[PDB]
RNA sequence: GGGAUACUACCCUGGCUGUAUUGACCUUCUAACCCGCCGCCCUUAUCGGGCGGGGAGACAGUGUCAGGUGGGCAGUUUGACUGGGGCGGUCGCCUCCUAAAAGGUAACGGAGGCGCCCAAAGGUUCCCUCAGAAUGGUUGGAAAUCAUUCGCAGAGUGUAAAGGCACAAGGGAGCUUGACUGCGAGACCUACAAGUCGAGCAGGGACGAAAGUCGGGCUUAGUGAUCCGGUGGUUCCGCAUGGA
RNA sequence: CCUAAGGUAGCGAAAUUCCUUGUCGGGUAAGUUCCGACCCGCACGAAAGGCGCAACGAUCUGGGCACUGUCUCAACGAGAGACUCGGUGAAAUUAUAGUACCUGUGAAGAUGCAGGUUACCCGCGACAGGACGGAAAGACCCCGUGGAGCUUUACUGCAGCCU
RNA sequence: AGGCCCAGGCGACUGUUUAGCAAAAACACAGGUCUCUGCGAAGCCGUAAGGCGAAGUAUAGGGGCUGACGCCUGCCCGGUG
RNA sequence: AACAGUGGUAGGAGAGCGUUCUAAGGGCUGUGAAGCCAGACCGGAAGGACUGGUGGAGCGCUUAGAAGUGAGAAUGCCGGUAUGAGUAGCGAAAGAGGGGUGAGAAUCCCCUCCACCGAAUGCCUAAGGUUUCCUGAGGAAGGCUCGUCCGCUCAGGGUUAGU
RNA sequence: UAUCCUUGGGAGUCAGACUGCGAGUGAUAAGAUCCGUAGUCGAAAGGGAAACAGCCCAGACCGCCAGCUAAGGUCCCAAAGU
RNA sequence: GUGGGUAGGGGUGAAAUGCCAAUCGAACCUGGAGAUAGCUGGUUCUCUCCGAAAUAGCUUUAGGGCUAGCCUCAAGGUAAG
RNA sequence: UCAUAGGAUAUGAGAAGGCAGACCCGGGGAACUGAAACAUCUAAGUACCCGGAGGAAGAGAAAGCAAAUGCGAUUCCCUGAGUAGCGGCGAGCGAAACGGGAUCAGCCCAAACCAAGAGGCUUGCCUCUUGGGGUUGUAGGACACUCGAACGAGGUAGAUGAAGAGGUCUGGAAAGGCCCGCCAUAGGAGGUAACAGCCCUGUAGUCAAAACUUCGUUCGAGUGGAUCCUGAGUACGGCGGAACACGUGAAAUUCCGUCGGAAUCCGGGAGGACCAUCUCCCAAGGCUAAAUACUCCCUAGUGACCGAUAGUGAACCAGUACCGUGAGGGAAAGGUGAAAAGCACCCCGGAAGGGGAGUGAAAGAGAUCCUGAAACCGUGUGCCUACAAGUAGUCAGAGCCCGUUAACGGGUGAUGGCGUGCCUUUUGUAGAAUGAACCGGCGAGUUACGAUCUCGUGCAAGGUUAAGCAGAAGAUGCGGAGCCGCAGCGAAAGCGAGUCUGAAUAGGGCGCAUGAGUACGUGGUCGUAGACCCGAAACCAGGUGA
């Protein structure tokens, strides 16, 4: 039984070159009034996900 | 799983869609087309052998 | 008096009769369906089933769908902290002390507040200055509204504490909507998620002659993930192709 | 003022009364019990029946006569065990043990640690103070994002029934 | 091969129950009351055929409640059914 | 050679020891292998030799390989043996004596008294048991002791229905 | 003085206690509870405090019938000064 | 007494959660099944190098778990410490 | 008493029931568990019950796949791919076609019309049986034109089958040691008093069948296209369900129950809602072998599989004894010797059991009988012990005794110092916290498939085969489908060492530029599997009991 990739996951993000994973910021689906501009500006904008949850999930995107 | 705490992956958004069509092109680069001698013709199939 | 509509054939100003269709009340029966009613036969059978009679009757029963009722029955939930549990109280955010002169630092430790408000209480230019007190002044005093003097902040600063503010961040007037778009070198804070500041660049503005200020409140609270769905724009994709 | 209506008859410190051994009387030398009465019934009450009721009860409560070893307060006697001999012969338990007493220390309660005090070696009959003695991975309590039974105007469904 | 007497709660009584802790003031009881059912009764088992009810017919069956007998059983239908 | 270091739980890293089989090379073994028993030997350890006794056919070394590979605990499972301990118990009850048999007699056979039941501990007969019933032999086990004895073992034999 | 940072592989730890010192709660009670700070134990034997984890001194690679000391101590138990 | 019936999301019950083969708040036997157990216990040869933590955050979370801090091994920056 | 049930008789290698605890179709169909609770979901259409045949079954010759100078029945293996997708968008679930392989078979009907006979007549509207009539999509066909033997190979019983008692040594016994020979298409295996190619059974080759039994050889067309047919309560739709990887969602596709309900070649269905054009195809009728699945069996073999607590529960009179009313549960127990040669005879004894004698290589080998460990129980003994309390030792140590794998030896030790076992769990255990009565055996982190990292290899801007076919269940050969890199950015169109954002030729993010990965092996760890081993109360399905 090869391994299951986690499409929840599989999803949300893309591995980029050199091995790092891109994601989206949270916190922007249906509040924006409560919510200065420059945040909203700034969460518009993609990021990448952090050492230790990198080291967390290695496993669950094995296979792109 | 964190816990209980909700894991990165459900706390963060969904991303766009992908599609059946797609042209994947085999790339090649100028570099590489050195090997072939002077003054010859390369097509895909000659690529493939 | 406005077009007084006087020899197409107006839509009925909306009226009914005679004509094929739909619902309820009526009664009928063969005629379905039913009969744990009777006579005969299958048949030495109180099963059922063939005939006949009789009673009911398009109902009921049964099939599919729909609504109501339904602890009779079934699967489950019914939180955590806790000077043992239960009961009481609390659960997120913001200010201070506890806090041991960086930051951080607990307790069911000690005190308060927030789930907003402001088209001006924002931006900008320009101009000032307080609370209280004493003395004269009527209606009018302890205080209304005046005039003098004293007066470093006691008064204010939308609100809860602290920090900071009279070179205004306090008070007043005119104009205006930067309470902008694309961003953002760097840095703070941080397990993660997030949170915070940010010069500087471009496009257009507002204010002012200019300098130059403006990316909301004087600074810190006034707010929540993802999923799903709604709405607007889309120079994106849309399963043979064009559309959807 | 309020309710839809405000507990009537009967009974009442009761199988119901915390105050509480209510207060009074009887019984007894002495009565937190009992019996009779009073009502201020926390929190009786009329088919969850109310109030009495002859008879009945291995029912519960109080008192009295007769009776006695229940007792003051024990004594003796008979039989079966136990006890000695003969035959036969287990079990629970068990880290190893040449297994003293005080005071103190210590995971706060010492046989084994400390300082002292006592104690020749081995047996037989009895006692149960200790070895937190054995039997039972505590039935009490607390926690499992444990289980089961039961309940309802918890949630979601189902059978039945009605339309 | 009976101890007896006086009183009082509870239960009318004989009976029945927690085999293996509890035999009682608990259960039953005859009696009373309310309610359902016109007979392919209702209620109940079963899916259904089949049944019990009953080869019975509101003086009979099912269900709820109270429990001999004597005297009685007051008010409220606002709420739930 | 110099210098420094070398407590250690949870943990991380490296060095190794042994076991069973498999391949290659070597050879040990009835002139006694494996296994077991006893030694006062060797290595830093896991461990390994050597010399005797037993035993009577298989087995080390060398390099590599693969693992059912290393036990002291799990109230672990199975088998064996201790402890308590020659202790508890020996399962309601009257036997006494004289003969007999016999290797052996409280217990077996015979005799004489005595004693117990007698709406039964008597006499028939169900369910049920399935040879336990009878005769002749035996006493290892069963018999809570013994046993020459029997509901035990062995060899024979035994149940007759028209009512 | 030589331990620091980046990447990567593998963990366990989430019950801590006591003793100084600065505080809370408590009654400036507790071998109480909760903090900050330092130490020991945890995971550390040895000598001392009679016996003792946390108090003092002090870190065990092994052997020696060597020497000097730390806390503590020198009349006997019991080494050392009546 | 004898012969029969009622079988476990059941049957019986003069009603105690009583009884249903010494088992009953839901009998017994086999199977799903090596159910699951954030809980308790146990987990076997040796030496050497280094060597912790009992804390922060979040958690239907408090004796559990994920990230950070602390440990260890390797490759690098090399001299930052 | 038209006529039918019903009744009576006769004829039927007719059915039933079992089975292999396997495999395939269906009908019916759980919970535990995961989700760290729980109801959608999962477990899982699994377990289990029921019906049905097969040796295999289902499937099947296109109302298909797919979008191209196109493929052409189904089935199964690799690959696609953990991708596209589905999913309280969680937990999880999860394809297909293209491509490469094994295997290869296509056929028969209904309808049209002809012929007759079929009678009802309302003169073909229907018969029914044959045949022509026929099976078809860039349509076809009607219709007019065209020709139960003998033989080889096995299977079941078997036959034949080379070479040394070679000498010598030990020994109870040669197959063993030393020195010599021979066969070998035979050096497989077993037995033979120890280890055998040459001792025996046999083995390699070569033959054999009276009788049954399984496999291979004999005994039709093409041209025309007026008219007609080309599968009706069927397709399809509403309603409510189920299967498709697909949970109602954009929900295509298939099937079920209720109701509704088409068209007929100018015609219909599909290409993932749906419409149009185009492409492909002809349902509502059947049959179809091989590749594939599985062993209660039989034959011949293999094992870096076990060797009597193992391996089947069962090596042995085992599904037995035994337990239970019953379903059912369910053991223990292998070994004398080469040959019984298994102990003549004598003595104690009633026997049992002994002592002798005898057999044998061993009697210590005597009916658990090869070896015979430890716990446990005894008998002799060298040292010590009745004024001393001791986790029982260690370090000092006199005395007494003995003399070794010879070495600054062995046993015992009066007396002194020090000193509270082991294990788990704990901040802390001598602990009065837990576990062990003792001895022996057994008894816990592995295997498969993927992922990742280190290390080691062969190649390197390349690396590499899978299935499958040959091949001693092997290596090796072939097999380039397929997979990972050499290019990234973006959601995507798309662009490209750039790309995204943005009006920007500005700034910023992302690998730039600062080029090794791939195949395999060991090792660490992870993921799915019972996953490290023992333990629940309890749930669900099917039965057994009054």
């Amino acid at each position: 039984p090869k391994m299951k990739t986690h499409r929840g996951s599989a999803k949300r993000f893309k591995k980029t070159g050199s091995g790092k994973l891109k994601r989206s910021h949270a916190y922007t689906s249906h509040l924006f009034a409560n919510k200065s501009q420059k945040q909203k500006r700034k969460l518009r904008k993609s990021s990448v996900v952090s050492a230790g949850d990198f080291k967390r999930i290695k496993q669950m995107l094995a296979n792109i | 799983f964190e816990g209980g705490q909700m894991p990165l992956f459900q706390r963060l958004p969904k991303r766009g869609f992908t599609n059946i069509n797609r042209k994947e092109y085999a790339v090649v680069n100028l570099d590489k087309l050195n090997g072939f001698a002077e003054g010859t013709e390369v097509t895909p199939e000659l690529l493939l052998e």
